[PDB]
């Protein structure tokens, strides 16, 4: 399980 | 009868042709082959000049050289303090297109033409404290190219109609007018003495002319060109030209015959301007190349390079302590360099 | 970690082409003042903002694909990189549509175009652009902090995260994409066709004896080009967005909806560089007078 | 720095201040130069547009655009040095007589001339072929023909794609196109797309011309733009 | 050229009255100009500034805030406008004309002057009140300065007007050394960093009158207390 | 007329242009050379001068 983050 | 004229001319010609190189002992290259190069001449620009709208045509040092008066095809003279870089007076022209500017030696006077035909002479020192025009002298059938002040009263003009001018200022009339050029005449300096002055034309020929009765006491006849730029060495016994085959050459009035050819095979550019510095080891020459270059009047070699303008190098000048060399250029700046 | 190699490979040629291409452009547009002109004052501020865009997420992302968890600045970094990294974007988008609305009024209205086209006028719509990116920067920047994975218990973590609830952050997402990526992406298309229709027509079509002799052979190059940079900026700048708006609609994460959502990203991510790597190639390069320019500078530099 | 270094500082400022505001009228205004051999009917094209001095200056407006129209009216033959002048201008408007066939290949010559000058080759040149009246009235009453000054027009046919006016003798549209063709063509040679020619067929009585000039000047302004814009 | 001041008259003290001056003949718009009173029977006092296009204004400490000095450059009429008039504000009001620029003469034309009548900066001393003199001789005034004149760009910043009897001041010497237009050779200046003189070489009828000194150095700029020459 | 006119007037400036005396070039050279010598120091632009005195 991985998340990237939305690249804010 | 004129064939008869034109075999005494060409006779003439070769008798003066005789009598240069009979007096050809040596050349300047020999005699100065022993004296010590003047090496790397590292100018830097000291002062930038960023009045101008238009390309800057021509600039003109005053005789306390600290004042210093630009044209531009704008409509603008601008009278310059080198030392603050401010601006001491802007002259609204009512002809665009000045090619030529001059500053009187007494620095009461302004003097601009251009395609307008028109010598216009502006007194800086008016009671009312506005820059006005004192004449507007008008006479040449054709665009003025060069302007030079003998005195507050007499003004010397070159003219592409052919021919050289001396005006008396406060007449507005012609005291003397030069016998032609064959071609446009484009450069003019007066000799220190004030009694001669140079004049170049797109003839490639450069003639001397005595200023009290108009005849050109000698004509320099070697070039491939048409001459830009002509400047008097500082004793006024030799002066410089400049011409768009890419070479300036060095005349001497005594032996009648140029003297040194400065050229190098990288400069295919033409010669816009040309001036000595106070010694008269450096001649400055301005070329269509961007670049201002220094040379060894002497040796001929080149001593070194001003670089910083990014359009034709369009006028340039020696201050009369020689502490300074202006350079104007299409690019619409002064660039002071020391 | 799972896509640390397979990315950076494809990354590392968009961060060298771009970088390489801004800082030409940055070089050359100050190197001589011939190339200083108002355009090429809103065309220096991409290459700025899209030099920006490559350094300041470029490294990090890639870090990150090392390894995610350990974030390294603390608070006042989080606010820095996510309030300049949204500067910079709106800042790129912002050069694009007024470079391209500059190109319209020249266009269709040349004479306006020579008359008003003033340096002063260049720095002021440049402020106004960088003013907007840094102030709708703000209320992105506003709702992310730390989040931690740290507990009282007894028995670090604290990656850069979205903090405040997700709904409004969901709010800010859809208005950034519409009025930075919706809004801009039609006012671009639009004003490129009405150039390209301007472009094919002459003498307000009264050309009876045509106007192949002097029209088409720039046209050839200027609609193709014009395709181009629309195309350009909505296939490049749509991914971002997608990945953004995915990230704010879901509520809680499966693992396959995860696993779909980093495949997403990492192709949002190239498309999105490869935007930045490509906007000085399309914009200055490849037009002839940047190329005589940087002709120029490189014999300066011969001498 | 003095009192009195400080006002000089405040007098050069407002010298400043209004070199900024004659700034705006000079990148505001179109120059254009006018040339022409005193056959031409550069004067009637001056005293028509009513909207020793070498230089006369002729100012109109059109579509609130100013245009500034120079005419070096009293300079000597030789150009190769003045001419250096007039670059950075819009447009050189080139006018010659299209109907005295003697001077046609003398204004060949002039347009070739100015044409591959060093330094207008970056400038665009509109050419009015004027008095086309006199024209058609020459060719019609044929006491005059071109191919007795130029052998090719026995052999030259009207373009197809040509849209002659409505009126037109054939002869007439033949003629004036071979004209025109003979100018194109020492345009296209060498032309290296830095710069066209505009030819416009006028009688010096039109009061279009100050159109014909705005459209070609707006033209030129639009090649001028997609260079500067990159988008060429 | 002409400054004709107007605008004096009775004022009761505190009122407020507005003084003009119509230039005439010159470009008023080039021109700084300059109030400076006279007190009845004293000397020179400087008293308010405007530049060209009004970018700069100075006023002495003596009257800022009382008086508001304006310029219409259209109307080539300069304005003073006094409030809160003391009886200290009496004096003879001249307008001067200033222009400054690389060689230029500042304070090179005085207007005929107005009346009114009411009901850490450089000091100058002048050495004598007066000197006894005729015609033929020459005359050595001086000056001295609490501050040296002489600004590191190489200029010494003092001026030199003649007050001749019924007159506005002319300006003879506006560089310690330079010569005013319309002035004969015969009047010749010279001095130090801090002492100065004005050599008068070959005295005439037409040099009787008040000689003051100025500086130029700093703003509040202080006249001296004047040399009278006396036939 | 004009045109001998002409003719004769170069053949006159001419014979006033050979009549001129003239000095041996190397002569020249060393004059030239002796005032490039003689004014070299009092030259800013030869011989650069102190930042203090420009």
């Amino acid at each position: 399980y991985f998340l990237f983050r939305p690249r804010n | 009868e004129l064939d008869q004229l034109r075999q005494e001319a060409e006779q003439l010609k070769n008798q003066i042709r005789d009598a240069r190189k009979a007096c050809a002992d040596a050349t300047l290259s020999q005699i100065t082959n022993n004296i010590d190069p003047v090496g790397r001449i590292q100018m830097r620009t000291r002062r930038t000049l960023r009045g101008h709208l238009a390309k800057i045509y021509a600039m003109h040092w005053g005789t306390d050289s600290r004042l210093l008066v630009s044209a531009s095809q704008d409509g603008k003279l601008i009278i310059w303090d080198s030392y603050t870089t401010n601006k001491v007076h802007a002259i609204p022209l009512r002809s665009s297109w000045v090619m030529t500017c001059a500053y009187a030696p007494s620095g009461n006077y302004v003097a601009c033409g251009g395609l307008d035909n028109i010598c216009s002479i502006y007194n800086l020192k008016t009671r009312e404290g506005n820059v006005r025009v004192s004449r507007e002298l008008a006479g040449h059938t054709g665009y003025l190219s060069c302007c030079r002040f003998l005195d507050d009263n007499q003004i010397v003009t070159s003219s592409g109609d052919t021919t050289c001018a001396l005006w008396d200022i406060e007449t507005g009339q012609q005291t003397t007018t030069f016998t032609g050029h064959t071609g446009d005449v484009m450069s003019l300096s007066l000799a220190p003495d004030t009694r001669l002055f140079v004049s170049g034309a797109c003839d490639a020929s450069a003639k001397l002319w005595d200023v009290r009765e108009g005849m050109c006491r000698q004509t320099f006849t070697g070039h491939e060109s048409d001459i830009n730029a002509i400047c008097f060495f500082p004793n006024g016994n030799a002066f410089a030209t400049g011409s768009d085959d890419a070479t300036c050459r060095l005349f001497d009035l005594r032996a009648d015959q140029e003297l040194m050819t400065y050229s190098h095979d990288n400069i295919i550019c033409g010669i816009t301007s040309v001036s000595f510095s106070k010694s008269g080891r450096l001649l400055l020459a301005g070329y269509d190349d961007f670049n201002c270059n220094v040379w060894d009047a002497l040796k001929a070699d080149r001593a070194g390079v001003l670089a910083g303008h990014d359009n034709r190098v369009s006028c340039l000048g020696v201050t009369d302590d020689g502490m300074a060399v202006a350079t104007g250029s299409w690019d619409s700046f002064l660039k002071i360099w020391n | 970690s799972h896509f640390f190699l397979p990315v950076s490979v494809v990354y590392v040629p968009i961060f060298v082409v771009g970088v390489i291409g801004n800082v030409l452009v940055c070089l050359v547009i100050l190197q001589h003042q011939a190339m200083k002109t108002p355009t090429n004052y809103y065309l220096f501020s991409l290459a700025v903002s899209d030099l920006l865009v490559l350094l300041l997420g470029m490294p990090l992302e890639v870090y990150e694909m090392w390894r995610n968890y350990p974030f390294l600045f603390g608070p006042v970094g989080c606010y820095f990189k996510t309030a300049l990294f949204e500067t910079v974007c709106f800042a790129s988008i912002l050069s694009i549509t007024t470079v391209s609305v500059e190109r319209y009024v020249a266009i269709l209205h040349p004479f306006r175009a020579k008359l008003q086209s003033t340096r002063r006028r260049a720095l002021r719509i440049l402020g106004i652009v960088w003013g907007f990116s840094v102030l709708f920067s703000l209320p992105n920047t506003s709702i992310h902090g730390i989040k931690f994975h740290y507990f009282p218990n007894g028995s670090g973590s604290a990656t850069c995260t979205v903090i405040k609830p997700m709904w409004i952050y969901n709010f800010i997402i859809q208005v950034t994409s519409f009025l930075f990526y919706l809004l801009p992406m039609t006012v671009i298309s639009v004003l490129y066709y009405l150039m390209a229709l301007r472009l094919k027509k002459d003498k307000s079509l009264e050309a009876d004896e045509g106007n192949a002799n002097i029209q088409r052979p720039c046209r050839k190059s200027v609609n193709k080009m014009l395709f181009v940079l629309v195309l350009v900026f909505a296939i490049c700048w749509a991914p971002f967005h997608i990945d953004r708006l995915f990230f704010s609609f879901v509520e809680e994460w499966s693992e396959s909806l995860a696993a779909v959502f980093n495949l997403v990203h990492v192709v949002s991510g190239v498309f999105f560089y490869l935007s930045s790597a490509v906007n000085p190639i399309i914009y200055n390069l490849l037009s002839r007078r940047f190329q005589a320019a940087f002709q120029n500078v490189i014999s300066s530099f011969h001498k | 720095l003095s009192a009195e270094d400080k006002a000089a500082v405040e007098r050069s400022k407002m010298i400043e201040k209004q070199l900024q505001k004659d700034k705006q009228v000079y990148r505001r205004t179109l120059r254009l130069l006018l040339l022409g051999a005193d056959n031409s009917g550069k004067s009637t094209i001056v005293k028509q547009m009513r909207i020793t001095s070498g230089i006369f200056e002729t100012k109109f407006q059109v579509d609130k655009v100013n245009f500034h129209m120079f005419d070096v009216g009293a300079q000597r033959d030789e150009r190769r040095k003045w001419i250096q002048c007039f670059n950075d201008v819009t447009a050189i408007i080139f006018v010659v007589d299209s109907s005295d066939y003697n001077r046609l290949q003398e204004a060949l010559n002039d347009f070739k001339s100015i044409w591959n000058n060093r330094w207008l080759r970056t400038i665009s040149v509109i050419l009015f072929l004027n008095k086309q009246d006199l024209l058609a009235e020459k060719v019609l009453a044929g006491k005059s023909k071109i191919e007795d000054y130029f052998p090719e027009f026995a052999r030259y046919t009207t373009p197809e794609d040509a849209t002659p006016e409505p009126g037109e003798d054939p002869r007439v549209t033949r003629a004036k196109y071979f004209i025109r063709k003979e100018f194109v063509d020492i345009s296209t040679a060498s032309g290296d797309g830095r710069h066209i020619c505009y030819p416009h067929f006028t009688c010096s009585v039109d009061t279009e011309n100050a159109r014909r000039i705005f459209n070609d000047c707006k033209d030129i302004i639009l090649q001028m733009n997609l260079r500067e814009y990159n988008l060429v | 050229v002409q400054l004709v001041e107007s605008g004096g008259g009775l004022v009761q003290p505190g009122g407020s009255r507005k003084l003009s001056c119509s230039a005439s003949g010159f470009a008023f718009s080039s021109f700084g100009m300059h109030w400076v009173r006279q007190a009845p029977e004293k000397g020179l006092e400087w008293v308010a500034y405007i530049s060209s296009g009004s970018g700069t204004i100075y006023y002495a400490d003596t009257v800022k805030g009382r008086f508001t000095i304006s310029r219409d450059d259209p109307k080539n009429t300069l304005f003073l406008q006094m409030t809160s008039l003391r009886s200290e504000d009496t004096a003879m009001y001249y307008c001067v004309r200033s222009i400054y620029y690389y060689g230029s003469s500042p304070f090179d034309f005085w207007g005929q002057g107005t009346t009114l009548t009411v009901s850490s900066d450089i000091v100058m001393t002048q050495a004598t009140s007066s000197v006894p003199v005729t015609p033929g001789e020459s005359v050595s005034i001086s000056c001295r300065s609490s501050k040296s004149l002489l600004h590191s760009n190489g200029n010494t910043y003092l001026y030199w007007f003649l007050q001749r009897p019924g007159q506005s001041p002319q300006l003879l010497i506006y560089r310690m050394s330079n010569l005013a237009s319309g002035v004969p050779d015969r009047f010749s200046g010279s001095g130090s960093g801090t002492a100065f003189t004005l050599t008068i070489s070959r005295l005439e009828a037409e040099d009787v009158g008040v000689y003051y000194c100025m500086q130029h150095l700093e703003y509040p700029l202080t006249f001296g207390a004047g040399t009278k020459l006396e036939l | 007329t004009a045109s001998i006119a002409q003719a004769r007037k170069l053949v006159e400036q001419l014979k006033m242009e050979a009549n001129i005396d003239r000095i041996k070039v190397s002569k020249a050279a060393a004059d030239l050379m002796a005032y490039c010598e003689a004014h070299a120091k009092e030259d800013p632009l030869l011989t650069p001068v102190p930042a203090s005195e420009n």
